[PDB]
RNA sequence: CGGAAGGGCACCACCAGGAGUGGAGCCUGCGGCGCGCUACACUGACGGAGCCAGCGAGACCUUGGCCGAGAGGUCUUGGGAAACUCCGUCGUGCUGGGGAUAGAGCAUUGUAAUUAUUGCUCUUCAACGAGGAAUUCCUAGUAAGCGCAAGUCAUCAGCUUGCGUUGAUUACGUCCCUGCCCUUUGUACACACCGC
């Protein structure tokens, strides 16, 4: 590489490394050829902080301007980075962009915190970072703790392949009318977690199998993951477990051909 | 631009603005015979005194680019076609015309 | 999938300043150094509060009827919260450092 | 930079009204982050923010058309520049440089979004075309065409859902990935004047010149509320936080602001739009 | 001649099999099911393609 | 716009400038022309006797005007090859110096060049600007 | 004063200095045109960077490479490196970083040893 | 209907380039000659293997291809036949020459057959490729063939191998040079002429291996 | 003392290929054995043209000038290699590949015996037509090709050792053979695995 690499981290496919160096490049090679697929530039896109003690300013100084750590998420496609700087930035690998930048503290006593001083020191900085293996969440190990940033929250309105008839009135007139295929996948599409969860409990035992049939491809990982989600904290055991048997019976040659796409499903 | 001559045991090459020998041909062990070009202008063709015809692409005297025997009698006359871009004719002393694919 | 809301923090259950319980006696609050833990003990879980301050807090409060929270820093910087929503409401600035609150 | 002269006027005059408007913090105290595209002038003037000043690049269209509509990557590096005359410029703003233009509309360009990804843009013109480029490449996925002209265009890039507020007094939600018309709300009586989607993507806001204010849900696709203003709304965008929404009226220096009451609780959703009206 | 294709699954080792040549299971390209067991000569991997003038036979040991 | 035989190639230069030597005529070449040998290495003189001591004269013109002054050792240097003595491996071994300075005498009386001091033998401005002309003459011999 | 970046390629034992400036679009080597690079054969694998990126820039940019050391070869691959690092290095420092990317991305996805040397240090067993 | 304009001021150079060049901007092809394009291996089973997938403008990558176990089935096929050229005692080391010779027989492919040199080559050597052999079972004494397959690296490897001696072979003591001698041989082998080396060793191998099968 | 089972490693083994010696000439170490260098040509030879290195720093080198085909000599100054590449000649004939040897001529070196050595030139054109039996060596800037420089206490001057230049094909697996080596009290510490 061009300089000091400093951190190192793997597709979990295991194919590529992702190894961040001191200007602040992530670069990412393939293995098996030992070439470069990219690297993402990361100079700009980092607050660092100022010190009380210092002589210059928070921008011209190479203080913090590079990441010690490094991770892959579980599809592979994004990267979590963190360093002695302010800043945990997440970019995403296959288009070598930011997805979103957080900053770990607004604390003026941790030193590297301003970054105009308002007219030895505990500093902050992101020791390393890491994603969960459930993929709803990271953690940051700084100097104040362990951060945890969570996506169960979903407040949020993510459909996916809408129609102009896809509405929950609609849903539940499906749901009346005895589709329940229909009513699932529809519930899907709209991609609310209120409304999977009212049809999900709606659909009757003696046509689970049926319905876990005829469940789209597509649709496989994103009812597996919700199924997963749902049944650690929830109490009808062998509700969850009918359907997740029923689920691996209608489609198993499909996840065993494609067990990278399923990983955090299963 | 360009016309083939024959003469003895040599095939020389003229330009028109030029008009000087542009290429040279003597790796003929007798006199040749017979000249003629290609309709795609590359290959030029000749009818030797020993029955055996070479043809060889234009502006690389340097390679013998195909060598073909006819008759054991010395080849007379060797013509490409026009429309067809890979057969030639030629006629020996044999009095038998031979036709040749590439 | 490219949205995060800080939703945790562990380590460090306690780092300066007043713990109380709430009204209910189910749940503990405790001031980390910038934000607040909120442990609640009949469900086992834990909580930690979005807001930040500028500096340490120095002291908190819970209303009685268990809706509001002022917490105060180290500098009279005072910020009064709600629960049910996890929102900050206000946050006015007392001159002097406080030292308690009730 | 070349230190050339400035052929222009001895005296001091401000510019313009300003007509369009877009800004970026990715990359701000670097270089420009913000466009704006001024009335009845022939390019884009940028302006830089923590320096609070006129950034030192000038946007043209190369077309002789007006700068109808002017957009920004989320990046910070790309501002692209839509005339009147459907040249899509596309200016690297580190440099002030020219980059790459398209040409599609024949009437005028009226919005340009560029995905929060850098690699699919829509652009929409009052031909009532709706044009889906690649960008990392530089192809044309697919082009829609409506019924009416549009009049403009909010993109919403946490779910690549974009609405077109067109002339036949509808708003049309079109998402991007499958490049169909998801959702068609009616109801506006008159022109519609301004209108923006929420930080979670579930309502637009959409004020028109019957001195009416009204948000819809866009999951059930209805109108779940209706404000009649005596002031009509010029403009209107919420905060990145839910929690505030600043409105502009046609009379009065200032910018009203609304507190976000569903923010601090739950809102039910029935459509009432005629319910009231 | 009738040829046929085939897919390479897996690599026996330890078998014990003379020098150069290699074991090795494969899948009809045509149909996914049936596999035979062949031989093969130079450096072979994993999923990649190979040609087989028989279908029938299948290889054995070869001491 | 100005141009020279660093804007040119070099073997099309040298044969351009040869033929324009070849049909100037005026060169002097000496009486011995086609029994010299060239080299002590080489063995058998060159094969194009009409021309080659012109050739030999461009070449000289192009090495002295890409550098600045050379003597006759430092051209026979230049041009001396190594051998092949058989057997044994080989050593290097210099030009002919005779057929050197006779070149160099040549395009003295011509005027292509002039002297040089601290010793030497540099290029002259008239002989210069024909190089130019003569290097312009062959870019737009392509018409 | 005018912009001027100087870069260093080297192959196995040779080096070129490339020195770039803003000027009206020409490449020479040696005090040449680089349409004569010597081999004749390797012309081409010495035009690599203009064609595998473009002209426009090379219209704006003036290059000067002086070569020193190695054999043809080597000398060929000093330049084509040399080219490439000096390119880079000027759209980096004169112009937007968003070119600078789309340039290394370019020429790293064609041939990556036209940035980064290939030290060919030992394997022993 | 839709266009993108990229190129603004037309582009001219201080120092002059060559049409031809400008044109190899536009497409990449081989010795600025010949595209890649429309360059598919008849042949399944050895595509991935036999590769023309990535531009190249002459034969001349560095590239580190004999490290690990399958870069030379990442190598370009064109190097790869230039490289085995290049071998015999006073061959060693002229990779120049090597190209030139390849350039020259590339050209007289196109000459006489009109198609393209580098499909007639990827032709050539998916034809020649064997496809079954014997190897020598000791049996403890009693020394015997037993057939079996060959994996498509050693396929392509034997098909260079057996081109590159039989044109070596064909013009070492004959009027005939190693150029053109290469194009007769590459042509014949993509016609299965049965009349090339490479055809006839190909047929020698398999018939063993059919006989004792 | 012997046997069995299990596991590892190797260009003294398998497997794939490459390159040699052994034929001829030359040189020279061991006494017939063995090591170097030049050949057997067309991926060449020949002639013009193009030019790209690095190690090396204790009457001498020399830049430049004058003649001489060459070799060489004469007058002045101070203490940038080959293979390679571009065009041109040659063509398959022990021919132009190969220059042994022989003859003649031209200069240099010491010296005086018309002594010897060196270099250039002419003419003379031998063996050698790719080297049996065998046999050794070899996995990446590696085999092999090409030149240059120094002789730094041993060893080397028809040679040692450095440095630069050009740069591959085929394995990168396997214990099947040929060997060689290890183990047959888990000893240590969870889980699992194994169980004279």
């Amino acid at each position: 590489v061009y300089s000091d690499v400093l951190a190192l981290s793997m597709r979990p496919d295991g194919k590529e490394v992702a190894v961040s160096t001191l200007k602040g490049q992530i670069s990412i090679f393939n293995i098996e050829d030992a070439k470069q697929v990219g690297n993402i530039d990361c100079r700009k896109d980092i607050i660092s902080g100022r010190f009380n003690q210092d002589r210059f300013t928070a921008k011209n100084s190479e203080r913090s301007k590079f990441f010690t750590t490094i991770h892959y998420s579980f599809d592979g496609m994004a990267i979590v980075a963190g360093g002695n700087n302010n800043s945990i930035c997440l970019y995403d690998v296959p288009n070598e962009v930011l997805l979103k930048r957080f900053i770990v503290s607004r604390n003026m006593a941790l030193n590297g915190t301003l970054e105009f001083l308002n007219s030895m020191r505990p500093e902050v900085r992101v020791t390393s970072v890491q994603f969960s293996p459930t993929a709803n969440a990271f953690a940051a190990a700084s100097t104040e703790g362990l951060l945890i940033y969570s996506t169960n929250d979903t407040i949020l309105f993510d459909p996916f392949d809408l129609d102009v008839d896809v509405t929950p009135h609609s849903t539940v007139e499906a749901l009346r009318e005895k589709q329940f295929l229909n009513a699932l996948v529809m519930a899907f599409r709209l991609n609310e977690e209120y409304l999977i969860n009212k049809v999900y409990e709606a659909i009757p035992i003696k046509e689970i199998p049926l319905v876990a049939s005829n469940i789209p491809a597509i649709y496989l990982p994103r009812i597996l993951k919700f199924i997963g989600d749902f049944a650690i904290e929830s109490q009808h055991i062998e509700f969850n477990l009918i359907w997740i048997k029923a689920l691996l019976s209608a489609s198993g040659g499909y996840i065993n051909e494609h067990k990278y796409l399923f990983s955090t499903a299963m | 631009h360009d016309f083939a001559v024959t003469s003895s045991t040599r095939v020389q090459i003229f330009s028109s603005r030029t008009r000087q020998v542009i290429k040279t041909f003597s790796r003929f062990k007798d006199v040749v015979y017979s000249a003629s070009f290609r309709s795609d202008g590359k290959l030029l063709c000749a009818g030797d005194a020993t029955g055996l015809v070479s043809v060889y692409d234009s502006y690389n005297p340097r390679t013998i680019l195909l060598s073909i025997n006819a008759s054991t009698h010395p080849t007379h006359v060797t013509k490409f076609h026009t429309q067809d871009n890979k057969i030639l004719a030629t006629a020996s002393d044999d009095r038998v015309t031979r036709l040749w694919d590439i | 999938k490219s949205d995060f809301k800080f939703s945790n923090l562990l380590g460090t259950v306690y780092r300066q300043g007043n713990i109380t319980f709430s009204d209910d006696g189910k749940q503990l609050l405790s001031p980390v150094g910038n934000r607040v833990s909120v442990f609640d003990l009949i469900n086992n879980k834990s909580f930690t509060f979005e807001y930040e301050h500028r500096k340490n807090i120095a002291a908190i409060d819970l209303n009685k009827q268990g809706t509001l929270l002022i917490s105060i820093d180290e500098d009279g910087r005072a910020i009064l919260v709600n629960f049910k929503a996890r929102n900050v409401l206000h946050h006015f600035n007392f001159k002097e450092k406080c030292s308690a609150v009730k | 930079q070349d230190g050339g002269r400035v052929g222009g006027s001895t005296i001091k005059s401000k510019f313009p009204e300003i007509v369009a408007l877009a800004i970026e913090n990715a990359r701000i105290g670097e270089w420009e982050n913000i466009i704006t595209a001024h009335k009845d002038e022939k390019f884009a003037r940028t302006w830089d923010m923590r320096n609070k000043r006129v950034g030192r690049w000038t946007f043209d269209t190369t077309d002789d058309g007006f700068v109808k509509s002017v957009a920004m990557s989320q990046c910070g590096n790309f501002g692209f520049i839509g005339s009147s005359n459907g040249s899509i410029t596309i200016y690297n703003m580190q440099s002030g440089i020219l980059r790459k233009k398209y040409k599609l509309h024949k009437r005028a360009v009226t919005g340009i979004s560029l995905d929060g990804m850098n690699r699919k843009m829509v652009s929409c013109g009052l031909d009532g075309i709706v044009g889906f480029y690649d960008f990392n490449k530089s192809t044309l996925l697919g082009k829609l065409k409506l019924d009416a002209p549009i009049t403009a265009m909010v993109y919403h890039r946490s779910s690549d859902l974009f609405a077109l507020a067109l002339d036949d007094l509808s708003i049309v939600v079109i998402d991007a990935v499958t490049q169909r018309v998801v959702r068609q709300l009616w109801g506006h009586s008159n022109r519609i004047t301004a209108f923006d989607f929420s930080p979670e993507g579930r309502w637009i806001v959409s004020a028109s010149l019957d001195s009416t204010i009204r948000t819809w849900d866009l999951p059930t696709g209805g109108c779940i509320d209706g404000i009649i203003v005596d002031n009509v709304a010029t403009n209107v965008k919420f905060s990145p936080n839910g929690d505030l929404l600043a409105t502009t009226h046609v009379t009065g220096n200032g910018i009203c602001i609304w507190t976000n009451r569903a923010q601090f609780k739950t809102v039910s959703t029935r459509t009432i739009d005629e319910s009231e009206f | 001649t009738p040829v046929t294709l085939a897919k390479v699954i897996k690599v026996l080792g330890r078998t014990g099999s003379r020098g150069g040549v290699t074991q090795v299971r494969v899948e009809f390209l045509e149909d996914t099911s049936r596999t035979i067991v062949r031989n093969v000569k130079g450096p072979v991997r994993e999923n990649d393609i190979l040609v087989l003038m028989e279908s029938e036979r299948e290889a054995r040991r070869l001491r | 716009p100005g141009v020279s035989v660093r804007d040119v190639a070099a073997q099309d230069f040298i044969n351009a400038y040869a033929s324009f030597l070849q049909r100037q005529g005026k060169l002097e070449v000496p009486g011995y022309v086609d029994i010299v040998k060239t080299s002590s290495g080489n063995e058998m003189p060159p094969q194009d006797a009409e021309g080659w001591f012109y050739k030999r004269a461009a070449s000289v013109a192009r090495h002295i005007y890409m550098r600045k002054q050379v003597g006759v050792g430092k051209l026979n240097k230049l041009y001396g090859g190594a051998k092949s003595r058989g057997v044994r491996p080989y050593k290097h071994i210099d030009a002919s110096g005779s057929i050197n300075r006779k070149v160099l005498q040549a395009l003295e009386k011509i005027g292509i060049v002039e002297i040089s001091p601290k010793g030497g033998r540099r290029i002259s401005e008239n002989g210069q600007r024909d190089l130019d002309r003569i290097a312009a003459q062959t870019l737009e011999e392509d018409e | 004063a005018v912009p001027s970046v100087q870069t260093f390629g080297k192959k196995k034992s040779a080096t070129a200095v490339a020195h770039v400036k803003a000027g009206k679009g020409l490449i020479k080597v040696n005090g040449s045109p680089i349409t004569l690079v010597e081999p004749e054969i390797l012309r081409f694998k010495v035009y690599e960077p203009l064609l595998l990126v473009g002209l426009d820039k090379f219209s704006n940019i003036d290059i000067r490479v002086r070569v020193t050391g190695g054999g043809h070869v080597s000398q060929v691959y000093a330049i084509r490196q040399a080219i490439a690092k000096g390119l880079v290095a000027y759209h980096q420092k004169y112009v937007d970083e968003q070119s600078k990317n789309e340039l290394k991305k370019a020429f790293t996805s064609y041939d990556r040893t036209l940035l980064i040397a290939d030290s060919r240090r030992p394997e022993p067993k | 209907d839709f266009e993108v304009v990229e190129e603004f001021t037309p582009v001219v150079l201080a120092t002059p380039i060559p049409e031809e060049v400008q044109q190899a901007q536009t497409e990449i092809k081989l010795f600025n000659k010949w595209s890649f394009e429309e360059v598919e291996v008849k042949d399944a089973s050895l595509v991935d293997y036999v590769q023309v997938r990535q531009p190249i403008f002459v034969a001349h990558t560095a590239g580190r291809y004999a490290n690990k176990r399958f870069r030379k089935a990442q190598c370009p096929i064109i190097e790869r036949l230039t490289n085995s050229l290049m071998m015999n005692g006073r061959n060693n080391g002229k990779k120049l020459k090597a190209v030139r010779i390849i350039k020259h027989t590339l050209d007289i492919i196109n000459v006489l057959t009109d198609q393209n040199p580098i499909q007639v080559v990827v032709d050539a050597i998916t034809n020649t490729g064997p496809r079954e052999d014997t190897t020598r079972v000791g049996g403890g004494g009693a020394a015997r063939r037993q057939a079996v397959d060959v994996s498509p690296l050693r396929r392509v490897n034997q098909a260079i191998a057996l081109l590159t001696i039989g044109a070596r072979e064909a013009a070492f003591r004959n009027i005939k040079t190693i150029a053109e001698t290469l194009a007769e041989e590459l042509i014949n082998a993509a016609k299965g002429s049965s009349t090339s080396y490479a055809i006839k060793k190909k047929d020698e191998l398999e018939r063993v291996a059919k006989s004792n099968r």
